[PDB]
């Protein structure tokens, strides 16, 4: 099926495949901030990557940049929360990545949503995912 | 935009046959399209759930991955890593967006002058890290690559 | 690519003008408001054509020499300007931009752009492949390349 | 319906149009050597600003391989009877090709629609028909 990720989840689930491999791989070998956030990720890369995956590294910094909901609980709240909604993935995940402030605002950015939604209840949602942004 | 999509990848081995040639097969799937790209079904990011690839001479690998394709249409935020004349790039993932001059607001204009480069108007100034919020015109797709172009003239595009 | 296409657009004329002249008047005005314009459309109409042949009737109908570029399509140009990301090509009545990463692996930027042989810098004359055409209310904008066999330099 | 033109033919078509416009204008009331007459005969017969006619005529001017009618004429005859399509006669007509692979590479879709050897035969047609002055 179609399965579309928003940046937060996309975030979320690299690093939970990364550091999963990390630990096959230990359990394989012979015995005997937002900031941080960068640094570990570094480590985790040189512990998991083929060291010249610049696209994942790319991604990764990117996803830290751009991440608005950093929790899995956060995460799993925005997902329910777009998913009763009844929209397209492809719609669900873009308006879980990009912060819209207003109906208009929203649906200029994704036209799809022109007539699927009624503007009232795309505020009511705008506002929701804005309650969720982590404040950290 | 980013997914996760059910690949699938075909892998030949009779000099290492083990009752741990699982693993080896799994780092060849690892070197083979992780980090790979083509502008049929986008960037292979990174394969996912490792502890229960799929492996079925030649072996058929089954796995999922976290894929990024961009389309026509898209809008997304990035960051400006570099300024010319002919437009500035945006990073957006592991991609590039290109914006070209011509598809950003006529008061607009390049600062030949400043360092680092940067194209400004009567409010805005953008330059390297500045975040912005672009509009994909156009993805070219190569057979290992894809491109992107892209747009800030309509509304609600820009300078984040 | 250039077309002559078979056009028409409807102008408004009243009272204020009527008489023995406003088919001059037609014509001049159809000039005013399509020559030298563009659209995503239709391309560019660079220039209406048989003008003692214009047919009134307003709704008049017209032939004229348009530019459209379709993707696909390789075209001769010359190159107007270089940097790091690329080299734009004028192409007629356009400029098609070559970004750096439709350039081959060992033709590398250097400001021009070199090879173990080439040198590509502005007034150089380059063949180029239309990979991407991207078409506004009123512009058209085209991306090139020249990694395949017979494209670039000359 | 659209009609595709060669560089060559578009200048022609072009410079007619506004040779014939120039007169009705006046009536009821070498290559850089064109380049010249071009500022000249636009004045005469354009508002004044069409940059993009302007810089059509000068491309025209320098990348146009048939300069006079004649030769044009005869261009449009040897590759109408190939029976190819229009686009692909106007990028024949256009494209200056020293042998079939590279034209079969500029214009794919004439891969199954022409021998190298029937293409390799224009191809020595055109290059005689090509304008030194």
């Amino acid at each position: 099926e179609l399965i579309a990720l928003n940046l937060s989840e996309a975030r979320l689930v690299i690093k939970e495949a990364l550091v999963e491999r990390r630990r096959a791989f230990k359990r394989s070998q012979k015995k005997h901030t937002r900031e941080k956030e960068l640094e570990s990720i570094d480590v985790l890369l040189e512990q998991t990557t083929g060291g010249n995956n610049k696209d994942l590294k790319n991604t990764m910094q990117y996803l830290t940049n751009f991440s608005r909901f950093r929790d899995q609980e956060t995460v799993g709240a925005v997902i329910q929360l777009l998913k009763s909604t009844g929209l397209h993935p492809f719609e669900v995940a873009q308006l879980g990545s990009l912060a819209c402030d207003t109906a208009d605002e929203a649906k200029t950015l994704i036209p799809s949503l022109n007539n699927k939604i009624s503007d009232d209840e795309l505020e009511r949602i705008l506002k929701e995912l804005s309650n969720l942004e982590t404040l950290y | 935009m980013f997914f996760i999509k059910d690949l699938s990848l075909n892998i030949t081995l009779p000099s290492f046959f083990g009752p741990r040639m699982k693993q080896y097969l799994k780092t060849k799937l690892l070197e083979e399209v992780e980090g790979s790209c083509t502008g049929k079904f986008g960037y292979i990011l990174c394969v996912l759930d490792y502890d229960n690839i799929d492996i079925q001479a030649e072996f058929n690998v089954k796995y999922r991955a976290v894929v990024f394709k961009p389309f026509k249409g898209e809008v997304v935020d990035g960051t400006v890593v570099s300024c010319s004349q002919h437009g500035f790039e945006v990073q957006v993932g592991p991609m590039k967006v290109f914006v070209t001059k011509h598809l950003m607001p006529q008061d607009l204009t390049f600062n030949a002058g400043s360092n680092p480069p940067s194209y400004q108007s009567s409010e805005d100034v953008i330059t390297i890290k500045s975040r912005i919020r672009v509009k994909i015109e156009g993805c070219i797709s190569q057979v290992s690559s894809i491109h992107a172009i892209g747009s800030i003239k309509e509304d609600y595009l820009g300078a984040i």
